[PDB]
């Protein structure tokens, strides 16, 4: 919790909590000014509750004072907090106006809204006057500048607490809230800035649970020497696919080359392996003789032998989801004695019994309803359900990478959300591969948690550099947009 | 990058 | 004073004095940042004395704490004053490194110094280890950061006092200091931030003396009304030269013109005033019958007749000093109904007996020399001697231009200091277009202050608009050169 | 009149008045289009009276009604002429608003004024509820558009009848009126539009008054053919000069040589004549001996000597103005047989009578000071007064330019107005230019009117050419950028 | 041009 | 320019 | 777009 490290900053490190809020303020003033240019010309509107929040924009309505053309200050709250108090005395001191009832038509004569009502830790549904003028200010087309998170989310889940701001700009303190990054909290955070208001460097590093970025993501990329040959790289068998679902083996085996595995095979019911050659005759589709389309038991003494030869084994997307499969992924994986990246029908399949029992790591993939399915919840009790995701890891012993707009990444210690993509991946063939890049990137050395971080990322980015209207995009293009996600990288 | 990630 | 206006802000306003120290430290980051760019390639070395000044060294050196490749403070005071001591607490729990003893090798290990050694209000020469490390810095080729003002200049003079810091960049808080307007200083400063700190900005506007800015001056040009006739915009004479001294009168002259005056005439000695049309034809050059080649009181009638149908007269530049000449400029003066600019020789014979008595305005452009001579003193006593001015421009009733590098122009109760220009402006000349400007703005209508501050500015700034090497700028080119200032300026 | 005009076009050609009306509003819809760009984002206020003004004011909110943000008329008339009140019942058809009385707070919700109060033939002073309407249109820093001509400007002399909108952009129907012309009204008028609307263009053609254009000055310049020599361009001489103005006859001759002109002569009294040659040394500067450095009867007949082999000769720029100069004067002009360009001081001296009894022609030059004393009446009865110019011009058998801002250029049959120039033509020196230039023409074969046409066109847009702020302008710089004038005109 | 002269 | 005059 | 859809 930053409430935490606020209180250690204060209590421990000496900081005045008055110098911390000072900070928080002037902050916001810069920022506005980096997104709007020079502030002289509009006219400011401040809507502070009476907690610190509101102690903050109290701040930012001082600050503004004699250099902007016109700032109010509407005070929604009933009290106010001592530092609340001090800053709002300031205020009215330096000569700034304060009015106690928020008239609609106020809207009228302002150009800027800042929005310092709630900040982080708000747990109760908004409701009454807070709500009217929340939906007000939603209404007016202004633009909206929200101190700390916008007023409304609720910090620690980003979800909406009945109604909350629609904030252009969000700027916050010391490090992004969950709040922030999780949707519907990130979609109504509008661009957000992360201010440094004087935290030791040291607490703001203590934080368990991170955004993934550009930077981490470039220092986990694997070094590429150049004495080096397929076999430095990696090989990744894939086991996917049915008669009924042809494709999907295609597009993670080419997802495992194009992070730069040295060698991908699938293992693919015939005559269906003959697909992914015929599109990319750098793979090995090796052809898989099954008595109805499906992988079943009889294709088991198989599919471990070609294991031995891989350093990681993919399962999962098309290969269909009947009994004599499930049989067939959970005899498998009890066996595999190597890395296995488990997807789709693999998880639909899955007992979690197998994954107690193996001492082999494992990484899997589910998207929301097929995480739903797997611990018997609803796709609401799981959706950007973090906690429930690293009890999972931890009491499974994987890496899950629970897929969505903001996809998290844990083994149960250590939590990472990725914010790259866009709404192109919303299609089939996105997740196929997804799975490919993990286990390549796992064959190649990084550990399941740092090929999970990087892969998600990478994914995510590839999307964004699509060329034309995002809807448009498709799996095989994201395949041809990898290793320029890579290159940007670096 | 002082004051501000972005 | 600013020492007043920190009181005033903390006493009176309740603003809490660290909040100030706060954010005159943090000032200091972002304006370091701005200039280097990214800071965390390089090794601050940051000198804190035990006054306010080293307690913004210690938030400064707090700040950099996590972020940079190294940060050292070495602590040269005896004691520290209240906010000095909790700031230095504070940069130790955040895990500083404070030293007491300086190294002269400790520079070796550091890029930049941070001079927070002693701030304004410093009145003593340095002397002793303080002087030593000072010296130590200026020898050392780093790049030097002074906090409030380089230490050992005299905020209030812009005097060294014993030996100061040469800075590259100093920040300074709600106002530039004298000590930084005026030389020595000037030069210590170095490039000059000054940061909004959180002043009231009706205090930081109470300030009675201003450098004088692009803004002012371009709210004070007057309006060029397009139904207009040469009368709209004034007429002056110009009562000039000798047969010594022939070139004064078609630089004054040109200057009113190249200002926007309406018409121009001069008053110089036959032959001398055929040298003005023939170098500008746009020029009335009036022929004065004289004995021996210098204007004496046989001229007087006639100069007082072409002087009905004018505004404003200015006098001096290239007159010649004899007994003759001193007689003539008096009482012309004492009779003289109409604002008089007096400049040059017109200075050196005036009897200020006869300034206090006139009824109308006059404006006196002396450099120091002329200055020392007027009031009986040295060079040196007069020299940047901006309460001198003042007393003797309220004494005598008149605006005092005090040309220098930095030009002082005060009426007694308001004084601005001029900082355009270069060492172009040193050479025979260049005075004598100022007079010739200074008499043109008041003949269009802007008041003496007001036509001296617009004038001085201007005169400065086109000097920095000659294309090729400043020391190469000749009076002539000035000319040529005034114009595109003026453009500029709007 | 355009009064008259569309009387002939309704009553003679049988065009109905509803179509003029029409054509006349959408014009001004098509003008207003031009300058904002695309109108459906903005919120018009429409101001009508009750005559024909107001008719084509709801023309205008008719056809801006569903296409923009919002319309509403404010109706300011007591009663409505015919067409008026069709089109006022078209637009209440259509479903427009209006409204009958102003409320100071209504132009709050609009971003465009439409000035459709008066039109032309405004004969009385505005007071009451109109001024006060006008006066908040004028303080309310919205865009304002002016039907026909700045409601409170009378369309036949420019003058402001009490108060007057300041208009940003004003369309005007067939030709520019005089009040658009002249100023003030010039000034209110802001950028002119002249919309077709649907006149015979033989009566548009049949107007008696004209402003300048590029056009007209482009056709009239002289041709050059290749085989010439300095005769082909004629010979001036300028009479000139006196030992207190010695700079006139330089500018007058140099003003000559710009334009085209063979060969100039100057006759000035020496030494004075010396300052000519220094500057410029193509020029001819005749040394004339004078008692006391003025032109007398005894310089008589070498002036007339020196006449007999120029073909024009411009008297005047800086003789002076004493009984010999006057002798000298109009003894010279009533023998010489030459076309003569008489100004400055050769008007102020000059005898009417000597006018009128010349057989060769003449252009005289005035600015209002010097027509005001030359007819005997008052600087506000002779400035801008075209109709005085006129009979003067018509009387004396003359040309006469009267110079202002707005230069009236007439031989008492044709008048034409010149709008070329801005403030920096507001000095000495400029005049005696122009001189130079009627002089020159004329010598090249224009007619005194072609010549005066030419000149005052060129001169003007020389001063429009200086790279620098106008005020900066000076006579000299104003001849080196009369061929560049010339250059682009062609 | 046929509209307006500017 | 809320922070800096140049 | 006042006078012309194209
Ligand atoms: N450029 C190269 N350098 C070193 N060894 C190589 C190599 N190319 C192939 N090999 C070896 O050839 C075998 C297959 O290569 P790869 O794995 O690159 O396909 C591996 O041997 P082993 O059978 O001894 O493990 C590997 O040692
Ligand atoms: N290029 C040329 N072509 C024709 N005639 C020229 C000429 N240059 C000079 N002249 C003649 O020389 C005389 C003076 O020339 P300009 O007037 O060009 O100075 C004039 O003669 P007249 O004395 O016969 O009139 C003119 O005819
Ligand atoms: N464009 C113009 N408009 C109005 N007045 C002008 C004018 N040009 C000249 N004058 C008048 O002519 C006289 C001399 O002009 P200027 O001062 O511009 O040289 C002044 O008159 P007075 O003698 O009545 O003061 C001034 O009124
Ligand atoms: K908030
Ligand atoms: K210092
Ligand atoms: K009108």
């Amino acid at each position: 919790h930053m409430k935490e490290i606020d209180e250690l900053t204060i209590k421990e490190y000496g900081v005045d909590s008055r110098i911390l809020m000072e900070r928080a303020g002037i902050s916001v003033v810069l920022a506005m000014e980096e997104e709007l240019g020079n502030l002289s010309d509009y006219r400011f509107l401040v809507l502070c509750g009476g907690g610190n929040n509101g102690g903050d924009g109290f701040v930012v309505a001082r600050n503004l004072l004699g250099v902007v053309k016109d700032v109010l200050v509407v005070f929604l709250g009933k009290k106010k907090t001592p530092d609340c108090e001090y800053n709002y005395g300031l205020y009215k001191k330096f000569g700034g106006k304060v009015v106690e009832q928020f008239e609609p038509s106020i809207l009228n004569e302002f150009d800027v809204v800042v929005d310092a009502i709630f900040g982080t830790g708000l747990r109760g549904e908004i409701t009454g006057e807070y709500a009217e003028i929340i939906n007000l200010v939603n209404k007016s087309g202004k633009v909206v500048v929200s101190v700390d998170v916008p007023s409304g989310i609720d910090s620690n889940t980003g979800k909406v607490l009945r109604t909350a701001v629609k904030a252009d700009l969000t700027v916050t303190f010391g490090v992004p809230k969950i709040g922030h990054i999780l949707f519907p909290g990130r979609d109504l955070t509008g661009k957000l800035k992360v201010a440094n208001i004087g935290h030791p460097v040291h607490l703001i590093n203590s934080i368990n649970r991170y955004v993934i970025t550009r930077e981490m993501v470039r220092s986990l990329l694997p070094e590429r020497p150049r004495d080096s040959h397929k076999g430095t790289y990696g090989k990744v068998l894939i086991i996917a696919g049915s008669r009924l679902y042809s494709g999907a083996p295609v597009l993670s085996g080419m997802g495992s080359l194009k992070v730069g595995t040295g060698l991908v095979k699938l293992a693919v019911p015939f005559p269906q392996n003959l697909i992914a050659t015929s599109r990319f005759p750098e793979l090995i589709s090796v052809p898989i003789d099954t008595e109805k389309g499906f992988f079943s038991l009889q294709n088991l003494q198989e599919c471990l032998e070609l294991s031995k030869d891989v350093d990681v084994v993919a399962i999962g997307p098309g290969l269909g989801n009947n009994e004599h499969v499930r049989e067939f992924v959970n005899e498998f994986l009890k066996t595999l004695e190597k890395p296995a990246v488990i997807d789709a029908d693999a998880i639909n399949v899955l007992d979690t019994s197998v994954l107690k029992e193996r001492k082999s790591p494992a990484v899997l993939t589910p998207h929301p309803g097929e995480m739903a399915r797997l611990v018997k919840k609803t796709v609401g009790d799981v959706k950007y359900n973090y906690e429930l995701a690293e009890e999972f890891a931890k009491e499974n012993d994987c890496v899950l990478v629970l897929k969505s707009a903001t996809t998290i990444v844990t083994d149960g210690e250590k939590t990472l959300f990725n914010i790259t993509g866009n709404t192109g991946l919303s299609k089939g063939g996105s997740g196929d591969v997804l799975t490919g890049m993990i286990a390549g990137f796992i064959a190649q050395g990084l550990s399941p948690l740092e090929a999970s971080t990087v892969s998600v990322y990478l994914h995510g980015f590839a999307a964004e550099l699509f060329e034309q209207d995002e809807r448009g995009l498709t799996a095989s293009e994201l395949l041809r947009l990898i290793p320029e996600a890579i290159r940007r990288l670096k | 990058a002082w004051l501000f990630e972005a």
